[PDB]
């Protein structure tokens, strides 16, 4: 509670005092390598008492910025450029789903707009590229189109495939096995069975591909490039 | 990596430390 | 209230006042905060001593002035 | 050992803690501010327990040196009169915090800084025996009220409202300061106990009495100078406007009790008809001006002006019962006017019209607000059984015993009080309902319902059993009336 | 000398004390803070066995993530945040293009419809900000609006601007000289010669603009500090004392942009 934040602030104070002592010692020796412009990014950024919990079998890209109370399930992939932010409430990411390139998830930061709704993601949810889910719950086994603009309060239930470029209005549920697209999300047709199988097929292939990357993206730092950067 | 190797900063540093020693003595001895 | 707690509190307060008046977080450098506490305590104690001395050397001079006035007759 | 020093230190600690709190932590700012205010209120209440209403001399005193030769110094203390004012000042401020509780996000922490600053500021005014420093804290309240009126004013015309409230006060303040300088240069000190025991010159008495009256006739609205109060009082936030008529209006009137009546025994007697001929015509002229008014805030302010002009009659009528009735009326008015401005401000915070033309038929809805408004109007209506009637009956008794003519004109005030307040009540919350303007509206929630509970209980308590208030200060009033003369 | 040795020893002692105090402060926090660690993000990585063959003249921003078999021509550039993911099929980016900021290029897994083809981009092609290209086959000298959402199977012809914020649907061909936008195809209007001149001049402008970003992003630590100090020194001028001293101060060449990028 409040007491923990006081100890956190005192921790900052003592940490900065020690850091300044370190800088004085380094600078007294005639070294100024603390003035570099190294990118101070963490792929698992947190706040005082959120500390995002990620499953060990999941894969998170280095460019991903998981912030807040984001929970990641088993086998799900967190691709490059996604901006999953979960400070205000929980952001549950299902098991076996995937969050593609240049996507994100809000929690609707400002509390002025009514009550903040936590984001829930179901299992095997093939979230599309450039998805901007604005704090909406999404049930399992569904597909989200590229460039979708899901807003808060939306309940996309099972098999509710959402067309590309959709702008589904807030608090408007998508019927099961029904596609909604356009500006705004309007009924187009009913979901077919081959696409029903294709959703799970794509989820499985993306999970396997993410496993392959995690196998190859955890390679040691290859100090050859480290020497290349320094020697210039 | 054993000597600062700067024949200009070291005199400033020793001046600073002797200034600190002088300050603490002046507080104490007076 | 012992002329030192007020001095230390005033020094810490003016340290945060200077620090936050530049639009910075209040506790940027704790070391200058503690040295400000020390300087405030020292200045408050010396101010009290200087006030006592000022009154002591003002009375002995006002007495001389009054005595010089009283020799009119 | 609950002395007066802590009562002033606690609001200072509350303000100091609030200064270094980030604006984001809006949850903590309001909580800690309200806690500090309530601790101050309890610390003021506990003083009433250990008051010892027996001695003629002053209660707990704190002396802090202010000049190298101890010529004049901070000398605290209460006798029998400022105690109740201290209690009511400590009680009104938490109500100020509670009324402006919902919208604190826009206000920020600066809202509570000003209120707590003014809080211990008015605390330091009532219990301040030294005459000059009483003026220092007497005009120190300019800055907090200036800021409250200006920064968080309702409408944009607040710029001109604050200028009058400031400059009118400064003129009289410096006119009093000149008299203070004359007294200090003549006597030698400004301590109250000594300065009350100095033989003055009759020619000097009249001039110094006039100089004090220069400002004390501005704090209490008199006939020549009362324009500032309505213009600078309709245009203030409800949480802030509730103490312009709450404690900021009782300085000059109470200043008469402590620094005019026992100070100049031979001048008040010579100037008694002038105060009568001012206040008696004030209660008539202001009351008539009240009738032809449309704004909801201004009518209550004008009623407050009439009440203060009435209490001024009973104060300068030197009687053991006149002064006690004056204090009872001032406390009762501090309760009822505060309640009335909260009642008319809760309407503004929902609809933002401040016009009686739009309001109408508010009994068919929000009946609880209607009941509360009717009760507080009856309290302002001057009915027996409420604390007010105890207030002005003693005023009338004290005035009639001295002069027969002034009592009739004063009672014309409580006759005419039924012309504007009852008309407002029947024209705001008992008319025909109109859906054209007030399309939708709610009722009082748990906050403003609890806000009026202390007001109601104190009103009834001091109306049906005002014994304790009179019991606690019969000695001090007796000492104040019998001064200078020995028969 | 020996004084330098003593000062170095004192520096080591102070560094150790500061690190210990930093450790203590970290422990007092309850270990609720994620340590910064090191930048694990790498440009031009190998997906399975295939490396991206990027030309020498290409500018690839350090934030970009160009993975898979990516073939990028001479003179083109990849900007910040952009992702050239080419895990499955080749992405043959032409010469003289510019995949602008926060753009995503991805290729389907050869089975989105049964006849999937790798993504190809022609020459002198602008893509725009935050565009999404998923299996398209852009040909040479074509304009793509910023935020475009080209899905699979689409082919845009030469000089066939796509409006910004478009949602070009599956297997949609845009004829040369036509401007298509909106959520549906939704043809707007024909081409204008002013607009073709604008396309060509913008395409060449980004090529002669990318090299300054390429140079600045690839400066060594011992060099960037020197440039920072020089920029601080010459932040503001003073003609008074300059004339009084009989001197003139000219900005260093390394702090002056080439005249081609100035308006
Ligand atoms: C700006 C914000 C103000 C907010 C606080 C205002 C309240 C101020 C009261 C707080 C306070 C400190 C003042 C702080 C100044 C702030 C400095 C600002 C810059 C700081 C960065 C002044 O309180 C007392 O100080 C005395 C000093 O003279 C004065 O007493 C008059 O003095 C006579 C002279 O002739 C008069 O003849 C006479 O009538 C009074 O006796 C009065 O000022 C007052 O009584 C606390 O008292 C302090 O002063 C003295 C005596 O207690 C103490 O030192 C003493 O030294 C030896 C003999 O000196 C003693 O042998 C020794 O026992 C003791 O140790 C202190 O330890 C402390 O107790
Ligand atoms: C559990 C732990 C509890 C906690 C333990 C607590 C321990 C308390 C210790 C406090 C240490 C106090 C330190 C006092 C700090 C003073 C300020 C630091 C001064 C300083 O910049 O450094 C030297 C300068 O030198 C002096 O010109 C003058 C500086 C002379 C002063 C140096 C004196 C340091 C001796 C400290 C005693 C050594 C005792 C060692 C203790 C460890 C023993 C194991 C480096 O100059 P520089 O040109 O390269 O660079 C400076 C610097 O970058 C900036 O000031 C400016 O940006 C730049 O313009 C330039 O001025
Ligand atoms: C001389 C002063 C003495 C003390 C003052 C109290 C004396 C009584 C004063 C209040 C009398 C009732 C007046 C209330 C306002 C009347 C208009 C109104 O607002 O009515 C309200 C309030 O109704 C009431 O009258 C409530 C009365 C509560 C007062 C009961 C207490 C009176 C006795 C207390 C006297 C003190 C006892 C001695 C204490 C030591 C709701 O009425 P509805 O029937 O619901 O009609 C509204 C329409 N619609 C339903 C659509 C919303
Ligand atoms: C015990 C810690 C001593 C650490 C001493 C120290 O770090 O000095 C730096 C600071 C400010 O100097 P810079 O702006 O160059 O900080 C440059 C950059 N922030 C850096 O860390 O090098 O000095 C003070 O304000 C303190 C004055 C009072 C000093 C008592
Ligand atoms: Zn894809």
């Amino acid at each position: 509670g409040t007491l923990g934040r006081a100890f956190y602030s005192v921790g900052f104070w003592i940490r900065e005092t020690g850091q300044a002592l370190d800088r004085l010692g380094c600078r007294l020796q005639g070294k100024n390598y603390f003035r570099e412009q190294l990118s101070r990014h963490r792929t698992l950024m947190n706040v005082f008492d959120k500390a995002p919990i990620v499953d060990k079998e999941a894969f998170v890209a280095p460019s991903a910025s998981v912030i807040g109370d984001v929970h990641i399930g088993r086998g799900s992939s967190i691709w490059y450029g996604c901006v999953l932010r979960g400070d205000v409430n929980t952001v549950s990411v299902g098991s076996g789903t995937n969050i593609q390139d240049n996507s994100l998830v809000h929690v609707a930061k400002s509390n002025l707009s009514g009550k903040v709704h936590p984001t829930i993601i179901g299992d095997n949810v093939t979230i599309g590229h450039s998805a901007v889910l604005h704090g909406c719950t999404v049930e399992d086994e569904t597909f989200i189109g590229m460039g979708a603009t899901l807003l808060d309060g939306v309940v996309v239930e099972k098999h509710g495939m959402v067309a590309a470029g959709a702008l589904v209005r807030q608090n408007t549920r998508i019927p099961s096995g029904e596609v909604w697209g356009g500006n705004p999300a309007r009924f187009l047709r009913k979901l077919t069975d081959e696409e029903i199988a294709f959703i799970s097929q794509s989820a499985t292939n993306y999970s396997n591909l993410a496993q392959a990357h995690a196998a190859e993206n955890a390679k040691p730092l290859n100090v050859i490039e480290f020497e290349k950067v320094l020697r210039k | 990596p054993k000597v600062s190797e700067d024949k200009n900063r070291n005199y400033a540093v020793v001046a600073g430390v002797v200034a600190i020693v002088g300050s603490i003595g002046w507080y104490l001895k007076a | 209230i012992s002329a030192t707690m007020v001095g230390a509190l005033l020094g810490l307060g003016t340290q945060m006042y200077s620090n936050a008046l530049r639009k910075l977080p209040y506790m940027r450098h704790p070391w200058e905060h503690v040295v400000g506490m020390g300087l405030g305590a020292v200045f408050a104690n010396q101010l009290v001593k200087w006030d006592v001395k000022l009154k002591e050397d003002l009375d002995v001079m006002l007495a001389k002035a009054r005595a010089a006035n009283e020799r009119r007759y | 050992y609950f002395n007066l020093s802590g009562l002033i230190l606690c609001p200072v600690l509350g303000s100091i803690i609030l200064l270094f709190i980030p604006n984001s932590r809006i949850r903590l700012i309001r909580l800690i501010g309200l806690c500090a205010s309530l601790i101050t209120f309890l610390y003021s209440l506990v003083l009433w327990i250990q008051f010892d209403s027996s001695t003629a001399k002053f209660q707990f005193v704190e002396s802090l040196r202010w000049l190298p030769y101890e010529n004049i110094n901070f000398y605290l203390g209460i006798d029998g009169i400022s105690l109740f004012f201290v209690i009511l000042t400590t009680f009104l401020i938490p109500i100020c915090i509670l009324v402006g509780w919902s919208g604190m996000r826009s206000y920020g922490k600066e809202y509570i800084i000003a209120f707590l600053i003014c809080e211990f500021l008015m605390i330091a005014v009532f219990c301040m025996l030294d005459l000059l420093l009483f003026y220092v804290f007497f005009e120190s309240v300019l800055i907090p009220m200036f800021i409250i009126i200006g920064v968080w004013g309702s409408r944009q015309r607040k710029i001109k409202a604050a200028y009058q409230f400031f400059l009118y006060t400064l003129l009289g303040s410096l006119f009093m300061l000149l008299a203070i300088l004359l007294i200090l240069f003549q006597t030698g000190t400004t301590d109250l106990q000594i300065l009350l025991t100095t033989e003055f010159s009759e020619r000097r008495q009249i001039f110094l009495w006039i100089a004090f009256f220069a400002s004390f006739a501005v704090k209490v609205p008199m006939v020549p100078v009362h324009i500032w109060l309505p213009e600078a009082h309709v245009e203030a936030p409800t949480a802030g406007s509730v103490i312009l008529a709450g404690i900021l209006l009782k300085f000059g009137t109470y200043g008469f009790l402590r620094f005019s009546i026992p100070m100049f025994p031979e001048a008040t007697l010579c100037f008694t008809p002038f105060i009568y001929t001012l206040s008696a015509i004030a209660i008539i002229y202001t009351s008539l001006t009240t009738l032809r008014q449309i704004d909801l805030k201004k009518i209550i302010a004008y009623s407050s002006v009439a009440h203060m002009n009435l209490v001024t009659i009973g104060m300068f009528s030197l009687n053991i019962q006149g002064i006690g009735g004056s204090i009872l009326l001032m406390l009762s008015h501090g309760l009822v006017s505060s309640a009335l401005f909260l009642c008319v401000g809760v309407l503004y915070d929902r609809h933002k019209t401040r016009l009686v033309r739009y309001y109408g038929g508010l009994v068919s809805t929000m009946p609880n607000f209607s009941t509360i408004f009717f009760f507080f109007t009856l309290a302002n209506m001057s009915l027996p059984g409420t604390s007010s009637f105890i207030g002005e009956f003693l005023i009338l008794v004290g005035a009639f015993q001295r002069n027969s003519l002034v009592a009739t004109l004063a009672a014309l005030g409580m006759i005419l009080g039924a012309a504007y307040s009852l008309w407002l009540y029947n024209r705001v919350v008992s008319g025909n309902l109109k859906p054209d303007f007030l399309h939708k509206f709610s009722d009082l929630n748990g906050r403003e319902v609890f806000i009026f509970i202390p007001f109601l209980v104190g009103l009834v308590w001091m109306g049906v059993y005002p014994k304790v208030f009179l019991d606690c200060m019969h000695t001090s009033v007796s000492n104040l009336v019998q001064h200078g003369k020995f028969h | 000398g020996t004084l330098g040795r003593a000062i170095y020893t004192v520096g080591n002692w102070i560094r150790g004390t500061g690190q210990a105090l930093d450790r203590v402060g970290s422990l007092l926090q309850g270990s609720h803070r994620i340590e910064e660690h090191l930048s694990r993000h790498r440009t031009l990585m190998n997906v399975f066995d295939k490396s991206p063959l990027v030309d020498k003249d290409v500018f690839v921003a350090p934030s970009a993530s160009v993975i898979g078999d990516v073939q990028i021509g001479k003179g083109s550039s990849i900007w910040y945040g952009c992702v050239l993911r080419g895990d499955v099929n080749n992405i043959s980016v032409g010469s003289g293009t510019n995949i602008q900021d926060n753009t995503l290029v991805h290729v389907a897994k050869t089975n989105i419809s049964g006849k999937v083809l790798p993504t190809l981009i022609g020459d002198n092609v602008t893509v725009g900000h935050s565009a999404v290209i998923h299996g398209c086959t852009v040909e040479d000298d074509a304009f793509v609006g910023m935020g475009a959402t080209l899905l699979d199977g689409v082919v845009v012809e030469k000089h066939a601007m796509v409006a910004a914020g478009s949602l070009v649907k599956q297997n949609t061909r845009i004829p040369s000289g036509e401007v298509w936008g909106g959520n549906p195809a939704k043809f707007m209007r024909k081409l204008t010669d002013e607009e073709i001149v604008y396309i060509s001049q913008s395409a060449k402008n980004y090529i002669n603009l990318a090299q300054i970003h390429a140079s600045e992003n690839s400066k060594s630590f011992e060099q960037i500090e020197v440039e920072r100090a020089l920029r601080k020194k010459y932040a503001r001028k003073d003609e008074d004392y300059d004339s009084m001293l009989g001197i003139t101060r000219e900005t260093p060449p390394e702090l002056i942009l080439p005249d081609n990028v100035l308006p």
